[PDB]
RNA sequence: GCGGAUUUAGCUCAGUUGGGAGAGCGCCAGACUGAAGAUCUGGAGGUCCUGUGUUCGAUCCACAGAAUUCGCACCA
């Protein structure tokens, strides 16, 4: 009749979230103080009066705001993963407003207090050590200084959380029907389109009528009475694959199987409503008002791709990088290989989709030879930024070195001795300034300053050149007449408002 | 049904591209691939490489756009 | 620079008996045609490069000058 003190590892980022239930993990996996306990994929067990204790592999990229229920949270007691030497952070506050709101009596694990300078670690025993007093009470939390990686004051920790677990909420409720999500639509060898589940709150029934998400709407699916509906992992015998089971409780991982189930989303609600028709309208109305002014100009955007393990983490890490307000591109399932190329063919406009950006999901050795090339980065836990840097960083590159033509400025050329002529195409050599293309030719100052001609094309050996300086000596194409001659010294007309620079 | 998010906007011819195609400096920013519609090719009109001319922008493609007035 | 050629109607050119200023085209009109076109006809349309001189008289000859063009000469 008891069951499970559903308990979530609340925090900031690297303040040893993971490391706390790696060693709640090491001590379960040793004989003695534990055994051969059941493997859940991402819950433990219950109180004195049965098991050890649940804590729930927290989503992907610390969300929390998913364990929630019909009403509150989906967790009854939970535990607040703060650091020693940072002490309270703005993601830690943000967890003491969602514990506050929810109701739920709070635990406050202060990690990391090997860190701290010249202190003696006894490993795998009981602390006795204060630090962030301000924010503690009896109407409060009650604190404890842990160390994930020692073992250190995590029997006063368990302790803590059982004197707050001994409540009625163990046996009652789970009345309500069942909110959740999915895991996975894939493919099962002995049915066809099989669905795995992650259960917040309530209770699922054999024949248990629930509403799906699609990649087009709201479709609604019965839970097959013929065949095997609800299938758990078999416990420890060998026997068939899977087997049925009845009524699955709050905090269950389960297979479930359906009729038409084909074309259903990840990132899914267990009470369902997708759509990719709305979220493909919300971008092309933002879009069309967009490309009603821009007639004319660019920029542009954002990246992003999603992929875990549980639904009930795809979902919960979707609203959390909304919160953030960091657009998503891709949330479905499969690896690379077709993939790491339509990556490779979106780098060349703009460089702000660059990136493979894979969470959870295995990458394949036909996919790991298309990666060998550097120009797109592959990460395996989730972000981007180092996108719109690149582009940034191609479009720049190539704007300033750009310059050096126009402007006319003092430049004198003499012509070589025995050079052709008829539209002149005479070898000369720059006496001083940079002769260029287009500008002026004119006769000596002991004479008239008269229009001589305009420089058409210049060449030196072989390449056509637009500026010519020092004394390069090239082969220089000019419209000239007889007032040319071979030995003359030529000066560039400096149009008087350009002269005086 | 039509849609009337169509623009009006003022230009200057610049290149003179084969086949009844033209550059077209618009007066208020760039430059667009615009080409003479079907009202004036059939009524001939000769368009220089320097006139002013009205191109009808379309808000799908900025690239392209259509001569309407005659000078 | 020297030497030569050329300089007449809007254009293109003829015009040495020193005495008439002219042709084609064009332009305008007429005739005609339905009409327009062509064609035919008719008209207007000149500092004959400019000045001076020669002569009875000068587009026509002499002298001087200017312009065009060609050859030649000259050229850091």
């Amino acid at each position: 009749e008891p069951r499970a003190p559903v308990v979530t590892i609340m925090g900031h980022v690297d303040h040893g979230k993971t490391s706390l239930l790696e060693y709640i993990r090491s001590t379960k996996v040793a004989s003695g103080e534990a055994g051969g306990i059941t493997q859940h994929i991402g819950a433990y067990h219950v109180e004195t009066e049965n098991g050890m204790i649940t804590f729930l592999d927290t989503p992907g990229h610390a969300a929390f705001t998913s364990m929630r229920a019909r009403g509150a949270q989906a967790t009854d007691i939970v535990v607040l993963v703060v650091a020693a030497d940072d002490g309270v952070m703005p993601q830690t506050i943000e967890a003491i407003q969602h514990a506050k709101a929810a109701q739920v009596p709070v635990v406050v694990a202060v990690n990391k207090i090997d860190k701290p300078e010249a202190d003696p670690d006894r490993v795998k025993n009981e602390l006795s050590q204060y630090g962030i007093l301000p924010e503690e009470w009896g109407g409060e939390s009650q604190f404890v200084h842990v160390s994930a990686k020692a073992g250190t004051g995590i029997d006063e920790l368990l302790d803590a959380i059982l004197l707050q677990a001994e409540v009625l909420e163990l046996k009652a409720v789970r009345k309500g029907m069942a909110s959740g999500a999915v895991i996975e639509s894939f493919l099962d060898k002995g049915r066809g389109p099989v669905a795995t589940v992650l259960v917040r709150e309530g209770t699922l029934h054999k024949g248990d009528i629930v509403l799906c998400g699609f990649e087009y709407g709201r479709v609604r699916a019965m839970r097959n009475e013929l065949g095997q509906e609800v299938l758990e992992a078999g416990p420890s015998i060998p026997v068939e694959i899977l087997g049925l089971s009845g009524v699955p409780a709050a905090g269950d991982e389960v297979t479930v199987v359906r009729d038409e189930k084909k074309a259903r989303e990840v990132a899914l609600y267990r009470q369902g409503k997708f759509r990719e028709v709305k979220l493909a309208r919300q971008q092309k109305s933002k879009l069309e008002n967009m490309f009603a002014n821009m007639t004319e100009g660019e920029v542009h955007e954002v990246n992003i791709v999603l992929k875990a393990d549980v639904q009930g983490s795809v979902e919960a890490i979707s609203d959390s990088l909304l919160k953030l307000s960091t657009d998503e591109v891709k949330v479905k399932i499969i690896g690379s290989g077709v993939g790491g190329i339509t990556e490779t063919d979106a780098t060349l406009a703009a460089a702000s989709n660059a990136i493979l950006v894979g969470f959870n999901v295995r990458a394949d050795a036909s996919a790991r030879k298309v990666i060998e090339a550097e120009s797109l980065d592959l990460r395996y836990y989730s972000v981007i930024y180092n996108l719109i840097d690149e582009v940034k960083a191609a479009m720049s590159g190539m704007l300033s070195p750009e310059l050096k033509q126009q402007i006319i400025g003092l430049a004198e050329v003499r012509d070589v001795f025995k050079s052709p002529k008829f539209g002149a195409i005479a070898g000369c050599m720059v006496t001083e300034g940079v002769v260029k293309r287009h500008n002026p030719i004119r006769v000596l100052r002991d004479n008239v300053v008269i229009y001589e001609g305009e420089l058409e094309s210049l060449r030196r050996f072989k390449d056509d050149v637009n500026e010519v300086r020092n004394g390069m000596e090239c082969g220089i194409g000019v419209k000239n007449y007889n007032d040319v001659r071979t030995g003359d010294v030529i000066e560039v007309f400096e149009i008087i408002e350009i002269q005086r620079t | 049904a039509k849609e009337k998010d169509t623009i009006r906007t003022e230009g200057v011819v610049t290149e003179a591209l084969p086949n009844a195609t033209f550059r077209v400096k618009l007066d208020s920013g760039p430059e667009i691939l615009a080409y003479i519609s079907g009202k004036m090719r059939m009524h001939y009109i000769r368009i220089l490489p320097g006139d002013r001319v009205v191109v009808e922008i379309t808000p799908y493609d900025p690239t392209r756009g259509r001569i309407v007035y005659r000078k």
